[PDB]
């Protein structure tokens, strides 16, 4: 059986990249919507094996970055809710992108190998881990009234679950996506009228 | 059979792991001046292989007590030291012979025989009668034996001095176990 | 190539003197007197280094 | 080559008198060496410093050695 | 193979390094090109790796609920954290000199070798025993006045980060007269007390 | 230190540079110094010494070699080692008044109107403080 | 106005404040 034999460093750029989002890596070729691992893959040392076992379980954060950039573009290509939504999740992320990208700087100009950027990387795939969930109760639902109720109900219901950095995270993801229900309801007691679009407040008149 | 075999098993029989083979280490030819010189040498490892043994046992049952466990912990940190000397003596194996390993290995027959004498002469003692008869080695004079058996009585008292300076200025003895000599009565 | 890695050699060489100077006890000292030793004593060497120390003092 | 390294140890030991002496004086086994620097430890002390002593001489050894060893001991 | 070890006391095993569902890490079998007096120090060194497994498999599983289990595990992880980073120092020192053996890798664990055998029976009584509830704060402090220094020193730790959720709570319910919990965790439950799951100093 | 001069010899030998007509030099000073313990040893066997007494032959050992400065630099490091623990219990009588003495073997021994209680035992006398055997009492 | 709040016990409590800022608004309206 033949193998590529490839370079230690290359590695973790390609794994630095599977952070980012970004599709079409000569590892951890995707099938369909789910990232996997090549299989031809070798380092001089970790005997072939253990390095299918390492990067599995970055595969396994592959797949919660993966799927989440999968939504954001299915929102970029008026529900005032998951688009407003998205941009608080889109906010985390570039500041995550950062520190990825930051990191990619001491890798050109130190020793660097693979059990030291995961370590690194330990208050981030943290913080990750949460995202798995809390968006899975976001993506397994059909009118726009339930699909946004049961979202922003989901957060409130999480939040008092983890009542420090993991709650900093939450609450900030809250605000930016109660905006919508504080605008509204705000303009209705001012203005005198409810403006609603598709009839995404609750109160369907 | 040559000289770097027997130095290749020896720095195993020091630890327990066995050409030599398990009381004393009976090796099974080679020459007579070679078989006695093992002989001598592996007796580090039937002193080494029975402390390892008497701390394992009694760190599986919660029975021997809080002065005990001490004693046995004590047990360990002189150990860590003997686990380190390995380490610099396995990277000269790649030169050292049998004549230079006794003089390496002097000392540490002698820790290695102190230890391995301490915990047969306290054996069913759980609590301060431990910390009783690890202080009956130190009337002993022998200015090497006194300034190592009387550290591990620094440790293994600290324990009884916790209660002691507790049911002095508080008065509220708490012991599971009964180690102190203060029993009380419900 | 060859010379880079002599270098290293005697990098490292002069590395693991210097733990066993401080372990049994200033560099640029130890440099000179280790290539004395090397061409060629040792005893002789050692009673010009104690001498030249007491006319400091 | 050795009177010119000779010379340099004098300067920064530190004068033509001195190295004259240190001259004149110049004009005038390994095993055993590390058996007598572990005995000068242990009346030293230290048994911890004479085990990692051990591993230092390996790794000598690893990457003549007598007589550097020889005086080391007598600046003991 | 250092480096191929270094990750096996991780939680990644592979082919040199077998991982079984019962017994844990062990060594698959004789290698040639290592010495054969070797397989003994490995399967010493791995009865250290099926701990660290065998808990940060239980650390991710959350497993039985309520807040008093989550912060152990939460806290649990802050003990652990000496472990890794004295991990990631020995592949520093190997980059440095390749003349260092197994041999000075083994003596390396040393501490964590004697803590956690002490601070593994601790989680078996949770998982076989249902302890749910406020009863934690106890079972963990009757093995906090164990004799093993270092265990003194850690068990208190995690009691002293698991006090914070009941120093949350008391403080919450002490001056806003509500109390926050939805399991039956606080020792409160016109209201009463508890006795039953009441901590035992 | 005699484990030792055999080791020297052996990594010397390993070389070739150690003929019998050579080893019958190096082995002097080992062969008088082994040769003094040797004697102690059986000195100290012949009469059963223990205490005082075993600290009075270790005052005459060490002056009958008055002259010879390579037997007597030694025989004064075996009485300045073998007379510390004595010396430990005398600062126990002296500056105070308590007697441990384990094992029969101190110069003065108590009893159970005070001319008996504690009475000088004439054995276990050092004779290097026969002088002063009564202002100790 | 919620925002602000958060710069002078957290989403249970601390939400109890900022209905002040929606009810005198009504007591207003209705008023």
């Amino acid at each position: 059986d033949d193998r590529v034999l490839v370079t230690e460093t290359q590695v973790i750029r390609e794994t630095l990249w599977l952070l980012s989002g970004v599709k079409k890596l000569f590892i951890f070729q995707l099938i369909d919507g789910k990232v996997t691992v090549r299989n031809n893959i070798i380092v001089t040392h970790l005997t072939h094996s253990c390095l299918r076992s390492v990067l599995e379980q970055i595969a396994a954060y592959g797949q919660v970055v993966f799927r989440l950039q999968e939504f954001i573009d299915e929102v970029m290509g008026p529900f005032r809710t998951y688009q407003a939504f998205m941009w608080a999740l889109y906010k985390y992320f570039i500041s995550f992108k950062e520190e990825l990208a930051e990191i990619e700087k001491c890798i050109i100009n130190t020793t660097i190998t693979l059990a030291i950027v995961v370590d690194k990387l330990a208050p981030r795939l943290s913080q990750l881990k949460v995202l798995h969930k809390v968006f899975s109760t976001g993506v397994a639902e059909t009118r726009n009234v339930v699909r946004a109720s049961h979202l922003l109900n989901t957060l409130y219901k999480a939040i008092l679950e983890y009542d420090e950095q993991t709650v900093s995270l939450l609450f900030s993801l809250w605000v930016e996506t109660v905006r919508p229900y504080l605008q509204t309801v705000d303009e209705w007691i001012v203005h005198g009228h409810l403006w609603d679009g598709a009839r995404e407040f609750i109160i369907q008149r | 059979i040559t000289e770097a075999a027997l130095v290749r098993d020896i720095l195993y029989v020091f630890q327990g792991i066995d050409n030599i083979k398990m009381n004393c280490y009976k090796v099974e030819n080679l020459s007579r001046s070679l078989r006695d010189t093992a002989v001598r040498l592996s007796e580090l490892g039937w002193l080494h292989n029975k402390i390892r043994r008497y701390t394992d046992q009694r760190s599986l049952d919660r029975s021997f007590g809080l002065v005990g466990q001490s004693f046995c912990a004590a047990l360990h940190q002189e150990l860590r030291e003997y686990y380190r000397l390995l380490s610099v003596l396995h990277s000269q194996l790649q030169s050292l012979t049998l004549r230079r390993l006794l003089v390496w290995t002097y000392d540490p027959k002698i820790r290695l025989k102190t230890l391995a004498a301490l915990v047969d002469h306290c054996q069913g003692r759980k609590g301060g009668e431990l910390a009783s008869a690890v202080h009956a080695y130190t009337k002993t004079g022998d200015p090497y034996m006194r300034s190592l058996v009387q550290h591990i009585l620094s440790l293994v008292s600290h324990p009884v001095l916790s209660f002691l300076y507790r049911w002095i200025y508080d008065g509220e003895l708490e012991d599971t176990y009964h180690e102190f000599f203060v029993a009380s009565d419900p | 190539a060859a010379a880079a890695a002599n270098l290293n050699a005697v990098r490292e060489t002069m590395d693991v003197l210097l733990e066993i100077s401080r372990i049994l006890n200033d560099m640029e000292t130890l440099s000179i007197c280790v290539r004395l030793c090397e061409q060629g004593n040792p005893e002789a060497l050692s009673s010009v280094i104690k001498e030249l120390r007491k006319a400091t003092e | 080559s050795p009177n010119v390294l000779l010379q340099n140890l004098c300067c920064r030991i530190l004068v033509a008198q001195q190295f004259q002496y240190a001259v004149r004086v110049i004009g005038s086994d390994e095993f055993l060496v590390a058996e007598k620097i572990k005995k000068e430890l242990i009346r030293q002390r230290r048994e911890a410093d004479a085990a990692l002593f051990s591993e230092l001489h390996r790794k000598l050894h690893s990457q003549n050695k007598w007589s550097i060893l020889y005086l080391l001991l007598s600046l003991s | 193979m250092i480096h191929e070890l270094l990750l096996a006391l991780s939680g990644y095993p592979g082919s040199i390094f077998t991982w079984n569902k019962r017994s844990g890490l062990q060594v698959s079998q004789d290698f040639p090109f290592l010495h054969p007096s070797e397989t003994s120090v490995l399967n010493r060194l791995c009865r250290l790796g099926t701990d660290y497994i065998r808990f940060t498999e239980f650390i991710e599983q959350y497993t039985l609920h309520g807040i008093y289990l989550r912060a152990f595990c939460t806290g649990l992880d802050s003990v652990l954290q000496p472990y890794r980073q004295a991990l990631l120092d020995l592949e520093q020192e190997f980059l440095g000199d390749p003349h260092l053996s197994i041999s000075h890798v083994n003596y390396f664990l040393d501490q964590f070798q004697l803590l956690f055998p002490s601070v593994m029976v601790v989680v078996e009584q949770i998982k076989s025993q249902k302890i749910h509830g406020c009863q934690i704060l106890e079972t963990v402090y009757k093995h906090s006045c164990g004799g093993l220094p270092p265990v003194r020193s850690a068990l208190e730790k995690i009691l002293a980060v698991c006090h914070g959720v009941m120093y949350k709570q008391l403080s919450a319910w002490m001056l806003h007269g509500l109390l926050l919990d939805q399991h039956e965790e606080f020792f409160i439950k016109q209201f009463s007390l508890r006795v039953e799951i009441l901590p035992s100093y | 230190e005699h484990l030792i001069l055999v080791s020297q010899l052996e990594q010397l030998h390993r070389q070739g540079l150690l003929s019998l007509q050579k080893l019958w030099f190096y082995i002097q000073p080992a062969m008088r110094t082994m040769d003094i313990l040797a004697s102690l040893a059986t000195s100290v066997d012949k009469g059963e010494c223990l205490g005082g007494s075993t600290l009075s032959l270790l005052h005459d050992r060490s002056f009958s070699y008055t002259g010879d400065s390579q037997a007597q630099e030694l025989c004064l490091y075996l009485t300045k080692a073998a007379s510390a623990p004595y010396f430990e219990v005398l600062e126990k009588w002296i500056y105070r008044g308590i007697i441990h003495d384990p094992y029969s073997e101190f110069m003065v021994e108590e009893h159970e109107y005070w001319d008996q209680r504690y009475t000088i035992v004439q054995q276990q006398i050092p004779s290097f403080l026969q002088k002063m055997a009564d202002k100790i009492l | 106005v919620h925002d602000p709040l958060l710069a002078i016990t957290f989403e249970l409590t601390l939400r109890s404040c900022l209905y002040p800022h929606i009810d005198k608004q009504y007591l207003d309206c209705c008023g």
